[PDB]
RNA sequence: GGGGCGUCAGUAUUCAAUUGUCAGAGGUGAAAUUCUUGGAUUUAUUGAAGACUAACAACUGCGAAAGCAUUCGCCAAGGAUGUUUUCAUUAAUCAGGAACGUAAACUAUUAGGGAUCGGACGGCGUUUAUUUUUGACCCGUUCGGCACCUUACGAUAGGAGUAUGGU
């Protein structure tokens, strides 16, 4: 097994599925989900990390990693600090189409003091 | 489905993965595990060589996966490296870090919280930065829901952190400092030496910087290898 | 940009004009040995070089380019919803075309210029006035591309439509292609487009309507002079042939008539089935299609009582 | 489009944890009201234990 | 977490560089403007700039108000307590005067009690403590103050409709 990391950035706009090596440098693949719908309204939509987390599992065990580590995020500067649906359903259809799930962790950007 | 792009834009896509090799990468000597994992990168040719851009990298790994104690599932490392073998990749500590859950779950009200922050030199001269933080401790039998320290009682509690972890990092080298890191010794001593003048609920480093290295010792590298 | 001659007759094809031009990407070539040839561009350096010149047109990207027959005029169109008209020769410019709303993407000279645009509108556009003359909607993206006849619009909503600009309203619609729609080209004789996708399609269209006609007419020719055969029958009293005309033909009354006449001949021959057994005989000679519809006509006259 | 799907059906190699701290009065609370959320979460299947010796909750 | 001066860090934001990038990214109820094969957004590592100091953070603390929360060093001041410390009315109040400086929008005691912080005194004991210090926890006594509740001890301080006639 070779575990890549998964940094899930979820806005409450749109949702970016990514993944990497575990230097983070080395993108294997990404997809977002506004590339996969066509409405803007639609573009955060479960259906649409649904439809993204799909993709990118597939060409992750085309490669054959099969283990991800996954690190999720929000825009985290002076927005919400939480994740979006994009992130729940992203991660459900990850683990309900293969990739075996090592470490999670909740990296968002959190400011000392901002503004 | 639709396309929406301008009017010549959408290139030939190439397949980067012919391009793309891996890598084992191999963890210094005082964690239980070397193996930790593999590297994905670009292939070495002339015009920048994977030797540089492997030099280049760093990595993050959890001491979980390291130690194979679930345990320290917090406390992540990173390692830069410097080495490269052939299919190999050798490594080297650079900096530790918390989880930021971890700090969400170690912050508590109605008891106050000390940071400390020290700029240490080893032996190795490498400059690093330690800061620690703790947490005041409830006492068992009291009835006061506050546990609350004067300033001065945290002034000298912080000294007494400084005097501490500068007299437990400024006698050892990186090895032995991370060899002390991973038990969690310089927490445990902390709270021996400061309960005397305020008890600690707990004592972590939360964080471990390394801000310059200034040598390239390949024997001193091997040999942690 | 360079230019390419082509021989048919050999393997021979070479690229023996170049052309260095201004620093962005040359957008669109036209071409009235060749002339000269007339280089757009991704800035707003369009040029003008001879085969063995510069000018400031527009302020964002320009688009398309376009020659008269004659190579007397010139017009250029760009990203920032104007047409602009000038001269071939000198440096000069002949006017400016007012406005398309949202950005032209491509113009074209009538063998009198159109423009596609960014909005899903096109517009014909003449040069003694510099008003447009017609306008057309109908498109749901851009259009990027408006053929001549011998006009015909593109979409990039994967359709292609064709009608003409002195009626003004839309003929025939096309819907071959997967996604998007790019470019469309013409027999310089007869009418075969040429639409190809962003997609890797390439369909090739040619025209029917003159071969359509023709079986039309001659459909026409056909039935009226079957209609007046039919005409002689019945006023003949041939019920046999008058039957099978009918039958052949499609028309219920007349053929009700024709067989109220044959039931009651006031002469019928005894061993006959209808009392005629030319009748008689159409009717075992009835292939299967004629007997379905014959069925029909008869369940109609069997809801009638009379 | 939006409508999220119940899911149906190891997933987890590591075993993976959170905790929280929290103060007395909150203690009590939780702990008088610990058996509803023990129950809703060993329903989705995750094992949570309140503490009440240090004042922490953790699911695992 | 009173002020002034320097110094130390922490992130985040913006900007820039490098690398992996490969079609959108960005808003919004929905859009759009905009940025986007010279590679945006994103991922990883740095550097610079300017800001602020999350969580801890309170029915708390400080200052005369406005106001004051990163570490450390310096500089003066200030409050409370204790004294086996002094001068002995030096006092109180405010005409005049002097120093500090986008908003609003539901509103002589009371007589004790339980909290709270700052001293001070005490002492059955747990923990520092390898045993004296000393500090932490408990509780009792005495000053002082920010607030709670209870007690008062009392007090006191035209509008809307419907008509009529003029302008």
């Amino acid at each position: 097994l070779v575990f890549g990391v998964a940094r899930i950035f979820a806005s409450f706009n749109d949702t970016f599925v990514h993944v990497t090596d575990l230097s983070g440098r080395e993108t294997i693949c990404r997809v977002t989900g506004g590339m996969k719908v066509k409405a803007d309204r639609d573009e955060s939509s479960p259906y649409a990390a649904m439809l993204a987390a799909q993709d990118v599992a597939a060409r992750c065990k085309e490669l054959g990693i099969t283990a991800l580590h996954i690190k999720i995020r929000a825009t985290g500067g002076n927005g919400t600090k939480t994740p979006g649906p994009g992130a729940q359903s992203a991660l459900r259809a990850l683990a309900r189409s293969g990739m075996k799930i090592g470490r999670i962790e909740d990296v968002t950007p959190t400011p000392s003091d901002s503004t | 489905r639709l396309s929406k792009g301008k009017k010549g834009l959408k290139k030939k896509v190439q397949d980067p993965f012919t391009r793309k090799d891996w890598y084992n990468i191999k963890a210094p000597a005082p964690f239980a595990v070397r193996d930790v994992g593999k590297t994905l990168v670009n292939r070495t040719t002339g015009l920048k060589n994977a030797n540089d851009a492997l030099k280049g990298r760093i990595f993050e790994v959890c001491l979980a996966d390291l130690q194979k104690d679930e345990d320290h599932a917090f406390r992540k490392i990173k390692l830069r490296v410097d080495e490269v073998q052939g299919k190999n990749c050798l490594t080297n500590f650079h900096g530790l870090d918390f989880t930021t859950d971890k700090l969400r779950s170690l912050v508590r009200k109605w008891q106050t919280l000390i940071e400390a922050n020290v700029t240490v030199t080893t032996t190795d001269h490498y400059l690093l930065r330690l800061f620690a933080i703790a947490f005041t401790k409830r006492r068992p039998n009291q009835i006061k829901k506050t546990t609350y320290a004067q300033s001065s009682q945290i002034r000298a509690i912080r000294r007494k952190m400084v005097e501490i972890i500068q007299r437990e990092a400024a006698s050892c080298t990186l090895h032995q400092l991370v060899s002390k890191l991973i038990p969690e010794v310089i927490g445990r001593e902390i709270e021996k030496a400061t309960q005397g003048i305020y008890p600690l609920q707990n004592v972590h480093i939360r964080k471990v910087k390394l801000l310059k290295q200034p040598k390239f010792d390949l024997g001193a590298l091997m040999a942690l290898h | 940009a360079r230019l390419w001659r082509v021989d048919p007759a050999n393997n021979s094809y070479t690229c023996y004009a170049v052309f260095t031009g201004h620093l962005e990407s040359v957008g669109a070539v036209a071409l009235p040995p060749p002339a000269f040839l007339i280089s757009g561009s991704q800035d707003r350096f369009v040029q003008k070089r001879d085969i063995p010149l510069r000018r400031l047109a527009h302020d964002k990207d320009i688009n398309a380019l376009d020659i008269s027959p004659n190579g007397k005029l010139f017009a250029s169109a760009s990203q920032d919803k104007t047409v602009k008209i000038w001269d071939v020769e000198k440096l000069e410019v002949q006017g400016i075309l007012r406005g398309h709303k949202r950005g032209v993407w491509t113009v074209r000279f009538a063998p009198v210029v159109l423009t596609g645009s960014g909005d899903k509108t096109i517009k014909l556009w003449n040069l003694s006035d510099y008003t447009c003359i017609r306008t057309f909607e109908g498109h749901s993206h851009n259009v990027l591309k408006v053929v001549w006849l011998h006009f015909a619009s593109a979409g990039a909503d994967t359709l292609v439509k064709v009608w003409d600009a002195n009626t003004g309203e839309t003929e025939c619609t096309l819907d071959n292609h997967e996604d998007r729609l790019w470019t469309l080209a013409v027999h310089s004789k007869t009418n075969i487009l040429a639409s190809a996708g962003s997609d890797s399609k390439v369909t090739f269209w040619r025209d029917t309507t003159a071969e359509t006609q023709a079986a039309a007419a001659q459909a026409a020719l056909k039935l009226v002079e079957q209609e007046q055969t039919l005409e002689n029958y019945i006023h003949a009293g041939a019920y046999r042939d008058a039957i099978v005309l009918a039958l052949q033909l499609n028309h219920p009354g007349r053929l009700l008539n024709l067989f109220t006449n044959v039931v009651t001949t006031r002469n019928p021959d005894p061993d006959s089935l209808t009392g005629l057994k030319a009748v008689d005989d159409v009717l075992a000679k009835l292939s299967d299609e004629q007997i379905f519809q014959l069925l029909l006509r008869l369940r109609d006259w069997n809801t009638n009582a009379r | 489009k939006w409508k999220i799907e119940p899911f149906l059906p190891g997933p987890f190699l590591e075993e993976s944890s959170f905790m929280t701290l929290f103060p007395k009065y909150r203690e009590r609370y939780l702990k008088d009201c610990w058996p509803l959320v023990t129950k809703a979460l060993e329903k989705h299947g995750i094992a949570a234990t309140l503490d009440i010796v240090e004042g922490s909750m953790t699911v695992k």
